[PDB]
């Protein structure tokens, strides 16, 4: 029974990274998310047993809604629509929820409606070096490595409200693919204090006990 | 016994080879050899009674080191391999244990929690940086965190043997041989930018004598650049 | 200008107890035996 | 890091057996705590070390004990010459913090 | 035996400085982190900073409200021990001592065993 802890079998997993919250009328209700692995800190530990990794990507969003109070006089709503749209590593970038940036041509983006199954959709390896870099021990500020960057996402409504708000929740979901990886290294004893960097607090190696016998 | 490359020489009389792979080959690249083939020896350190550790980061160390000192200026890329030798010399009164590691991408973290180690903290050019046996304060600007049971990486120091390592036991060993493929993700890297390997020494069990013995140890890292190549016309 | 033979400390002597640490070091010199010689004179050592 | 010591003012005859506590805002370690003692007028010296053991040529009437983060240091029996100020230390994080002071006069 | 003195006290404008110093003999001056504990007239003591020895490398660790204005160094040749002052304000009126650390076990725990006489330091 030695299968389970293969590469394709630990890592290969479904994790909660993000959950954000944007509304429709309020002209600055639009979801963003810089695509990394530091966001999580069980994802993280995982992933940084390793140095150089390599693997494709699989997202799945489940969105929902919920009705915010509205004024009177029977607020009724069709289906709504939702825009998921993902900008490459060094794309046109929105600002806003009406902008030029939404309706480009190089930018694939998803449209789902309420009441189907989730929109699932995949990034492959996107990198001009040949692995990701968990770690980088150089300057760019230091220890940043340009190379890795997956690019982001962004999610709005495409109905424009008559009568009533809704605002609404997503939960990006999480899946690597053929993964492989080098180089292993020992496990990280301190806790994790900031998203960019390494930066930790020192602490005792292990619990203590009494005596030596 | 009694190697010799380019125009030094050292005396040898046990190795362990990196990842289970040796050093090789791979616009146009060209390969230097006659002047870069050489043993770069370091100057030596001093291991005294309540010693901490020292640590070198690998291509930066031989920066000033002559002609390899030239290559990383005028050349923007490149990638070599290394060779390394480290013996200490005590008698046969004196007792400790040494552990020779060599990590690579050796990211280090500041003591202040928010900023990012200046240059002159990570890498003494040619010289040994030290750890240290008590805690950084958090009240500096931005200096590493050297705490030795945590490495300098929030990491425990007993798992550093996963890492291809070596141990120097006074009581029956005396030298340490490394040697160190090129490991990084693409396949020719900055070298000014960069320090893909990190040279680590940390005293386990610490030196002790009676009185009268001379009291300190000096270890010698004696370094050697294997099939390197730049690239340029 | 014809060389230089400088010898340099690279670390101490180490040196357990009860021994002394002053030591000495003897030099030597030879032909290596490929070399040649003509117009002989005669000898400045002497009166 | 502040540390809070009980009571600023104690009094004791000689014969009887005294007890002073010395509170941590936070959780500190138990082998970083230290107790000295001034006397009147003189340099402080060192009392008790890493919270339960005795410094060098102090009278064993003197224990620490204590853990997480309120500690206590009694005397077993009062003596003429133990009248002075006693002071806790603690790390942390950086600064070392000393304690107010709990003074011990004569009955 | 441990023996510590220290001088250099005395009177001095606020806005100027003052250099303490502070002599240790009857030891190995190059093993032991040296601390400085100053002392106002009554009040709780107050941690300064240390100086680390020679296996090392000579580094300081001052406090957070005397950054920048205090200065600890040693002198190479013989055994003595610096405080360069800098900045003086009203509340640096108090009684300057020069304490000695020591390994207990192999470790090092944070005591201050050997303190010296105690000098003082007065503005106005």
């Amino acid at each position: 029974s030695r299968s389970e802890s293969s590469i394709e079998n630990f890592l290969c997993r479904s994790a909660c990274v993000y959950y954000a919250t944007y509304t429709n009328n309020s002209k600055k209700g639009f979801a963003e998310w810089v695509i990394n692995t530091r966001q999580v800190a069980q994802l993280r530990r995982k992933l940084e047993l390793f140095t150089y990794l390599r693997f494709d990507l699989e997202l799945t969003f489940v969105i929902t809604s919920a009705q915010q109070p509205s004024t009177a006089s029977s607020v009724d709503a069709p289906v709504q629509t939702h825009q998921i749209m993902y900008v490459p590593p060094g794309g046109p970038v929105p600002t806003k929820v009406k902008d030029y940036a939404w309706q480009t041509s190089t930018n694939p983006s998803v449209f789902w409606t309420e009441g189907n199954a989730p929109p699932r959709m995949s990034i492959p390896f996107i990198s001009i070096g040949n692995a990701y870099s968990c770690f980088y021990d150089g300057w760019t500020v230091y220890g940043i490595n340009t190379l890795n960057n997956m690019g982001t996402l962004y999610m709005r409504h495409v109905n424009e409200a008559g009568q009533g708000p809704i605002k609404s929740t997503v939960r990006i979901y999480f899946k690597p693919k053929h993964v492989k990886a080098w180089v292993p290294r020992p496990p990280r004893l301190c806790q994790y204090e900031k998203q960019k960097n390494v930066n930790f607090s020192p602490i005792g190696v292990t619990t203590s006990r009494t005596d030596i016998i | 016994r009694s190697i010799t490359l380019g125009n030094s020489t050292i005396t040898t009389q046990n190795v362990v080879v990196g990842y289970g792979v040796w050093p090789e080959y791979l616009d146009q690249p060209t390969q230097p050899d006659v002047a870069t083939c050489r043993f770069y020896t370091l100057e030596s350190v001093q291991w005294m009674k309540n010693s901490a550790g020292w640590w070198w980061k690998l291509p930066d160390a031989l920066s000033q080191m002559g002609l390899f000192g030239q290559n990383m200026q005028y050349h923007y890329l490149g990638r070599t391999g290394y060779t390394i030798h480290v013996q200490c010399n005590a008698s046969k009164f004196h007792q400790g244990c040494l552990l020779v590691v060599c990590v690579p991408e050796a990211e280090m973290g500041c003591s202040n929690l928010n900023n990012t180690p200046e240059f002159s903290e990570l890498s003494g050019g040619d010289s040994a940086r030290m750890f240290t046996d008590t805690q950084v304060g958090e009240s500096n600007a931005k200096k590493v965190q050297t705490a030795v049971w945590n490495a300098g990486m929030g990491v425990g120091v007993g798992n550093l043997t996963i890492f291809p390592h070596q141990w120097i036991n006074l009581r029956t060993n005396n030298s340490a041989t490394l040697v160190m493929p090129y490991i990084n993700s693409v396949p020719m890297d900055n070298m000014f930018r960069h320090n893909n390997l990190t040279l680590m020494i940390i005293p386990f069990v610490p030196l002790n004598y009676s009185e009268g013995s001379s009291p300190y140890v000096p270890i010698t890292v004696t370094i050697a650049p294997m099939c390197a190549e730049y690239n340029g016309l | 200008a014809a060389g230089y033979v400088t010898c340099w400390y690279q670390t101490n002597i180490v040196v357990p107890a009860d021994v002394q640490s002053s030591c000495d070091i003897l030099c030597f010199v030879s032909a290596c035996n490929d070399f040649s010689v003509r117009m002989l004179k005669d000898t400045p050592f002497i009166r | 890091n502040v540390l809070t010591q009980s009571p600023p003012i104690m009094s004791a005859s000689p014969g009887e057996k005294v007890t002073m506590t010395c509170r941590a805002s936070s959780s500190v370690s138990s082998s970083y705590l230290h107790w000295y003692q001034q006397k009147s007028g003189a340099s402080p010296k060192l009392w008790i070390y890493s919270t339960s053991n005795l410094a060098s040529g102090v009278p064993a009437r003197f224990s620490g004990s204590g853990s997480g983060t309120s500690y206590s240091l009694t005397i077993s029996s009062v003596e003429a010459e133990d009248a002075a100020t006693y002071y806790c230390q603690q790390f942390s994080g950086y600064p070392l913090t000393f304690g107010a002071g709990t003074k011990l006069e004569l009955k | 035996e441990v023996k510590l003195v220290e001088s250099g006290g005395g009177l001095v404008q606020p806005g100027g400085s003052l250099s303490l110093s502070c002599a240790a003999s009857g030891f190995t001056f190059t093993d032991y982190y040296m601390n400085w504990v100053r002392q106002p007239s009554g009040k709780a003591l107050e941690w300064l900073g240390f100086l680390r020895n020679k296996a090392n490398g000579y580094t300081t660790e001052y406090s957070a409200s005397v950054k920048g204005r205090f200065t600890i160094s040693r002198d190479n040749s013989q055994s003595i021990l610096y405080l360069q002052m800098n900045a003086l304000r009203a509340e640096d009126s108090a009684t300057y001592y020069c304490a000695r650390s020591r390994y207990y076990g192999g470790t090092y725990r944070y005591a201050l065993d050997y303190w010296g006489q105690g000098t003082s330091v007065t503005v106005s």
